[PDB]
């Protein structure tokens, strides 16, 4: 049994990450992706 | 290169198509202009302290010795009313001008260009966009090239040779743990190094975290098949 | 980047709890529900431009544990776990050299009753149908966002921007930097323990600097006085009487009868409902004028910390090398770097 | 050096052009080159 019903919450800002820096490391993307992206203006 | 491109501009069919709200920034300057427009002609029914918000029953009703300071109430709020509207209309105006003075200079920089600005015409590095018109709008398509599948790698800003100290003249030092290598910095293509993939200044001890490889030299190989055919004439000519 | 997000109740304010000029209002008709409309339009935008401004990045950065960025020494721009809000040090200045009138949370009434109320201005705007409401970003969740297109910019520099973050040394982030203003990366390596030095000291002179003066974070303090300049001039305008016998409506409902009392009330709802026309304007006129700073604050967001800017001195005086950002009550700072 | 520039034209149409020596990075090991074959064909006089 479940049903649907108003909740609140604290709002999330984005997901968690820690980026894995170090003095000789280096990320390098191998491939590439094209994307189209709308942006709409009165 | 173009399947991706082909198969990305595929989903703003379906980006458009499936949801209503996709182009609620247009919708909303149309709602706005009518609701305001609706506003205006309710404050009609408005009495403003009147017998009547009906101008003609005051004109059937008194003469005009008191006819006329009751239209003087309905003459004063319907006049504020217009006010009220026009300084609401001349603020979104100045708004929507706003908008439109942005809209033209991501025509002419987005469009008739290709712009470095970052995330300005749309999120990657940015290839060129496409407008297409709206009802009081335009949208643009804006491409761009996304980096995708990064691998980790060890690196170093200076490679040490003759006790010179080389620098990339391009791109970045890499390695994949056994062998050094160039790359360009936004896309994994890695290449020997070389004394044209590189440019050289000072001994190796100013630079902090330099690594010791060597460098080839694309003449000296060359030179030395040279070198080998000036040698085999020498040992040759010992014959004559 | 924002101004205070002002409600008003124009039945409360024009005249609240008397029936007896409530059904007066209702002859000049939806004038009370257009200003409702026009400041919950300016009050839902706050958090609008709030948004543009901070929430440009996907997903929130944290520093790695060493924090070893080749000599260059970002502890006062960088959070620390100590302090109840996660806010650095330099945004501690910020955050103290501005003084809030109102930060619009609540108000439990035990202030309200007794002495603080005659004292207090703020009480007496609440008792007369205005009041300011909390943004929806709290400054502990503005901090948060900002420590993550901090942490991005140091431990990633643009890449975080452009796609997901990669992670490349502080020092060879710097060089690609001295590249793009076209000084050949060899005078970054050669020079780098003097750069970090001098970067170094910089970062301290604005700790001092900061600590020194009020008058350089005016255009932020300007804001709050401007919107308090005007709740204060909205709540004495009910003390004028607009040629009425009296400003006050208890006194003409006491001292007369309904046939010659709507005469006088007549007077102090048409001047009334014009000091709020007259408020609700200026309050659009300046929700545009900050709006204009919050695209300018987005688009420096955007082309001065996510990136480096070719654009002269749009990033700072000097050649842009990185910049960043530091939260401040209703708005941003940026330490722009430049050589 | 002959790496630090590029070439165009003939020094009569540029206003204010200069002379100098340009150096050539292939030159000096090219004639190390030949200091390499010389002494080998001055040795080979006498097998
Ligand atoms: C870079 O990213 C590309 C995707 O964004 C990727 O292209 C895709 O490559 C895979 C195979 O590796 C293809 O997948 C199909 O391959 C065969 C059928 O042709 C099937 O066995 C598989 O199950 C699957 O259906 C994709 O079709 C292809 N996509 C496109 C648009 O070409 C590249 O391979 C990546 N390049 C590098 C160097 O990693
Ligand atoms: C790092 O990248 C290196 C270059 O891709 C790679 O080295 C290469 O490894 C292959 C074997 O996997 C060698 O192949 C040679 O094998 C024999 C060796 O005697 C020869 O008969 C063949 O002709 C062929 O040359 C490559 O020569 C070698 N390249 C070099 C320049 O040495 C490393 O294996 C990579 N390391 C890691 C950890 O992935
Ligand atoms: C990178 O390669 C360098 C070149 O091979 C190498 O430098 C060499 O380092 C050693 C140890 O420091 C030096 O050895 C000398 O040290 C002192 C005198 O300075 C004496 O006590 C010793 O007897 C000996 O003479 C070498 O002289 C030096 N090479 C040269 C040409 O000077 C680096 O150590 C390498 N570093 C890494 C991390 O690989
Ligand atoms: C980055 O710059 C920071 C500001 O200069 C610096 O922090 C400062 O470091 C000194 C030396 O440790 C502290 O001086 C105090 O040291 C202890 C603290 O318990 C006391 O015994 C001393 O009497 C003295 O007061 C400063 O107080 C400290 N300042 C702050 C704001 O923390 C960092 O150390 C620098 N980072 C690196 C890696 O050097
Ligand atoms: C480029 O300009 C730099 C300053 O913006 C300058 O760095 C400064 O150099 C002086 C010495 O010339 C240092 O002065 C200190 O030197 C020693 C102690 O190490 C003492 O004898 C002196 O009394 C004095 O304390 C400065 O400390 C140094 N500043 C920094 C931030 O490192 C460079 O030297 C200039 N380089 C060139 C080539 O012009
Ligand atoms: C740059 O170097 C050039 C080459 O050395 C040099 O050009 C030479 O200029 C002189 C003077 O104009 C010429 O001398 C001749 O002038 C007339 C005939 O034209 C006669 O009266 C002289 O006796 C003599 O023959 C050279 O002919 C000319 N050489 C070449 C190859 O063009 C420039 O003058 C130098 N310029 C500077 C500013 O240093
Ligand atoms: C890049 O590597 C880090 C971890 O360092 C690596 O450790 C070895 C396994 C080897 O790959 C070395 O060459 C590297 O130095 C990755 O970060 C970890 O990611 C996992 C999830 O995949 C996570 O559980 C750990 O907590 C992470 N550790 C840290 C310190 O962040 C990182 O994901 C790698 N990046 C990419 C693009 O693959
Ligand atoms: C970076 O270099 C410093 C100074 O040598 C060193 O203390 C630190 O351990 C290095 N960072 C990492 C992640 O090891
Ligand atoms: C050796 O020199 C003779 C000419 O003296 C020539 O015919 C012959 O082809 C040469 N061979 C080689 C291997 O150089
Ligand atoms: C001359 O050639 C012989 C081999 O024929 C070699 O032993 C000798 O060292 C060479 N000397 C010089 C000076 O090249």
């Amino acid at each position: 049994v479940a049903s649907q019903s108003i909740i609140a919450y604290t709002m999330s800002l984005g997901a968690e990450n820690s980026v894995a820096y170090s003095n000789n490391s280096i990320a390098i993307p191998t491939n590439f992706t094209i994307s189209v992206t709308t942006e709409i203006l009165p | 290169i173009a399947n991706q491109f082909n198969s990305a501009i595929g989903k703003i069919q379906d980006s458009l198509s499936s949801t209503a709200s996709a182009l609620g920034k247009l919708q909303d300057v149309v709602n706005h202009n009518a609701q305001a427009l609706n506003t205006l002609v309710k404050q009609l029914s408005s009495k403003f302290g009147a017998i009547s918000s009906v101008l003609n029953d005051i004109l059937s009703r008194l003469d005009k010795v008191e006819a006329e300071v009751q239209i003087d109430r309905l003459i004063t709020g319907r006049l504020q009313s217009l006010q009220t509207y026009v300084t609401q209309q001349l603020i979104r105006a100045a708004e929507i001008r706003a908008s439109a003075n942005l809209a033209a200079t991501k025509m002419s920089e987005c469009v008739l260009g290709q712009s470095k600005r970052v995330d300005f015409c749309g999120k990657g590095y940015h290839l060129m966009s496409f407008p297409q018109s709206a009802p009081h709008g335009v949208v643009f398509l804006h491409v761009t090239y996304v980096p995708a599948q990064e691998k980790n790698f060890t690196t170093a800003p200076a490679i040490c040779h003759d006790g010179k100290a080389h620098f990339p003249r391009e791109g970045v030092f890499v390695s994949n743990g056994t062998h050094w290598f160039v790359t360009q910095r936004n896309f994994y293509e890695p290449q020997i190094i070389t004394t044209d993939n590189t440019f050289v200044s000072g001994n190796c001890d100013v630079v902090i975290g330099i690594v010791n490889n060597t460098v080839y030299d694309p003449l000296q190989p060359e030179l030395d098949s040279f070198k080998e055919e000036l040698d085999k004439y020498f040992k040759n000519h010992t014959s004559p | 980047v924002s101004m205070t997000k002002t409600s008003v109740d124009c039945t409360m304010y024009i005249c609240g709890d008397s029936t007896e000029c409530s059904n007066l209002l209702l002859q000049y008709g939806s004038f009370c529900t257009q200003l409702k409309r026009a400041l919950t339009g300016i009050a839902v935008e706050q958090d609008k431009n709030t948004q543009e401004v901070f929430a440009q990045v996907k997903q929130i950065y944290k520093t790695p544990p060493i924090k070893y960025f080749g000599g260059f020494n970002f502890s006062q721009i960088l959070p620390d776990p100590s302090k109840p809000s996660k806010r650095s040090f330099i945004e501690d200045l910020l955050f103290n050299k501005v003084t809030l009138a109102d930060a619009g949370f609540i108000k439990q009434y035990g202030d309200c009753l007794g002495d603080i109320a005659a004292r207090d201005l703020i009480c007496a705007q609440k008792f007369n149908g205005l009041t300011v409401l909390p943004p929806l970003l709290t400054d502990e969740m503005i901090a948060q966002y900002t420590s993550a297109l901090l942490a991005g910019t140091i431990t990633s520099g643009w890449t975080f921007g452009a796609g997901a973050a990669l992670q490349i040394p502080f020092a060879m982030q710097m060089a690609y930097r001295f590249n793009g203003i076209g000084v050949t990366q060899n005078v970054l390596y050669e020079n780098q323990k003097l750069i970090a030095n001098q970067f170094n000291s910089a970062i301290g002179k604005i700790q001092d600097s900061l600590s020194s003066t009020a008058s350089a974070l005016g255009k932020l303090q300007d804001v709050v006085n401007h919107n308090a300049q005007a709740l204060n001039t909205l709540v004495k305008q009910l003390s004028s009487k607009f040629g009425a016998i009296s400003s006050v409506l208890n006194d003409i409902l006491s001292r007369l009868d309904k046939v010659e009392a709507e005469v006088q009330i007549d007077r102090l709802i048409t001047g009334r409902l014009q000091s709020l026309q007259t408020y609700v304007t200026q309050q659009l006129i300046r929700a545009a004028e900050i709006r204009a700073s919050a695209n300018l604050a987005a688009t420096k967001m955007s082309e001065c910390v996510l990136g480096q800017s070719k654009r002269v001195d749009f990033c700072g005086k000097g050649y842009h090398l990185m910049s960043f950002p530091q939260s401040a009550p209703h708005g941003v700072v940026f330490l722009h770097v430049t050589y």
